[PDB]
């Protein structure tokens, strides 16, 4: 689980969508056979800089042992070079959906309207387990896009702003999650 | 070699049933588009060829009902073999997996959510075949044909889930 | 007679580059047509979905969240078609940049040697060959035609938005209007004029 980081393989086969190529890391068989990591479930990765990122594994062969294969966009999101170390743990805690997520953005993209941005963010990022301090990606109409994730709200009522354990409850982006954004006549019975 | 062979049969029968669902859905869409073109040629300007086209749409729905019956009995025998292993191995037991990693309750939840999605989609297709031949508003005709084509109760990521069993059985090469 | 042979062998290098990039351009536009027909069909279906109400139609009250699921499947099919159109636009931009760099190479090597070779040698046609001035004018016209066509198609593909659907239904007439508006056979006639100079 403490194997060194290398880049993704050049031999890329076609997966089921075009969308889920970003969150699909690459591994060899003895890593899941040794470190007791189930397949088809998200795993949590801790770097040396204190950043935690959660992704989905896919076990093709033709892979060198003793290494973890990550994409270069995930390496730029974590902030590590090929040759660094990382900690891999399976998620043993229970996960469920969320209710509120707020978006931090710079000034130069305030001209995009909020509703179709919210719809495209919810449609492109579905089933993605979110954490604060991470830079998500989506291709708005062929143009790339970057955004920052602040605090989350839970279904049980607990408030996250820390949660570095695999037993901890994490939250995934689905539909019916409301998104906050950061940087008449009236005739009442009074006024008759 | 007994329960694992049932997983070998179950994943392949899952993939074969998805392929016959796609073939029957293409036949149904061609018959429904011909029905709507005959109805708009009727109204812009009989019962024998309209009754014949409705009857082959009914034969397509009967084939989809047979596929759903085989889906329900496959999920029922998967539930039975998971409960058989849970009764046989006892409560307090750390079971090694039959393949490298996965336990069998994950196969039960995968079969349960696939069964729920295709069971809702079949009911929507029965309502479309009920109401297609009588309506007159053309926006609602385009909406009914789009509900046949785009299948809004079948989600995309469940295909990723089917391929998870294809890396738990081994029909695809690792 | 070294600088005139330098200019002539630069032009001999420059023309079969333009033949390969014209073949790439034609294959990209031939791919671009039926995806626009697919977008027109999907915009028609989405306007027919948004036109009516699902709360008053009989035998649809048992399904209480149908419109969002149907709209989600139509929108993800539209995003696939837009990603394929972006790949075709990347092919067109690579063609434009490589053709313009080779044309500026030809004008650079002409501007270096221009004082030793006079106006009289450039202005002289022959029985197999057109003059050097005609070929430089034709290459400049090829570069301007490629840049204008790329920038018009880029602005047309940047005006696609899901809030308005009439311009999405009127996209393929404007895409045919771009090909109808320009000069009809420009690259083929220039290459047919200079082929007797090239195969000598």
């Amino acid at each position: 689980g403490t194997l060194t980081v290398t880049n993704l393989l050049e031999k890329v086969d076609d997966k089921i969508p075009k969308t889920f190529q970003n969150s699909l890391i690459h591994l060899g068989l003895n890593t899941m056979k040794s470190a007791n990591i189930c397949i088809g479930r998200p795993v949590l990765l801790t770097s040396l800089n204190g950043k935690q990122e959660v992704y989905t594994a896919w076990p093709m062969a033709g892979f060198p042992g003793g290494k973890v294969g990550l994409s270069e966009m995930a390496q730029k999101n974590v902030g590590v070079r090929p040759g660094d170390a990382i900690q891999v743990q399976p998620l043993v805690g229970a996960v469920l959906q969320a209710e509120e997520m707020d978006v931090a953005l710079s000034d130069k993209d305030m001209e995009i309207n909020e509703e179709e941005l919210t719809g495209c963010i919810l449609r492109k990022l579905d089933g993605k387990i979110v954490l604060p301090g991470n830079f998500l990606y989506c291709t708005f109409y062929g143009r790339p896009y970057k955004l920052q994730v602040l605090r989350v709200k839970g279904a049980d009522g607990m408030i996250l702003g820390g949660a570095k354990c695999n037993t901890d409850t994490f939250y995934f982006i689905s539909s019916t999650t409301r998104v906050n954004f950061t940087e008449q006549f009236k005739v009442t019975y009074d006024m008759i | 070699s007994v329960s694992a062979r049932k997983i070998k049969d179950n994943a392949a029968d899952w993939h074969n049933l998805i392929l016959k669902w796609e073939t029957l859905n293409d036949a149904g869409f061609t018959t429904a588009n011909n029905i709507a073109n005959l109805k708009i040629s009727l109204l812009n300007k009989y019962n024998e060829e309209l009754e014949k086209l409705c009857e082959e749409l009914q034969a397509t729905l009967d084939g989809l009902t047979k596929i759903q019956v085989k889906m329900e009995k496959l999920s029922s025998t998967t539930k039975g073999i998971c409960e058989l292993e849970n009764y046989h191995y006892g409560e307090e037991s750390k079971r090694p997996p039959l393949f490298h990693t996965w336990p069998t309750t994950h196969f039960y939840e995968v079969s349960h959510k696939l069964l729920e999605m295709y069971r809702k989609e079949l009911l929507l297709k029965r309502t479309v075949a009920k109401e297609l031949a009588h309506t007159g508003d053309p926006d609602l005709t385009l909406s009914y044909l789009s509900m046949w084509l785009h299948q809004p109760y079948v989600e995309s990521d469940s295909r990723l889930h089917l391929e998870s069993m294809l890396l738990e059985t081994g029909h695809r090469a690792l | 007679d070294r600088p005139l042979l330098a200019v002539q062998e630069a032009l001999k290098k420059c023309f079969p580059v333009v033949e390969e990039q014209q073949g790439l351009w034609q294959s990209a536009l031939r791919d671009c047509q039926p995806l626009l027909s697919s977008l027109s069909n999907l915009a028609e279906q989405l306007q027919a979905a948004q036109n009516l109400r699902f709360e008053d139609v009989p035998a649809l009250r048992a399904f209480p969240d149908l419109k969002e699921r149907l709209r989600r499947k139509q929108l993800v099919a539209g995003d696939i078609v837009l990603d394929k159109l972006g790949e075709r636009l990347a092919i067109l931009l690579k063609v434009r940049d490589m053709v313009s760099s080779h044309v500026e190479r030809v004008f650079q090597i002409y501007e270096q040697h221009a004082d030793t070779v006079g106006i009289d040698a450039v202005l002289q046609p022959s029985a197999v060959s057109p003059s050097v001035a005609d070929m430089l004018e034709w290459l400049q016209d090829i570069e301007r035609h490629y840049r204008k066509s790329y920038l018009k198609r880029k602005y047309l593909l940047s005006s696609i938005q899901w809030g308005d659907l009439a311009n999405i239904q009127a996209l393929p007439k404007a895409w045919d209007r771009i090909s109808k508006d320009e000069h009809q056979d420009l690259v083929q006639d220039i290459l047919l004029n200079v082929s007797f100079f090239l195969e000598e």
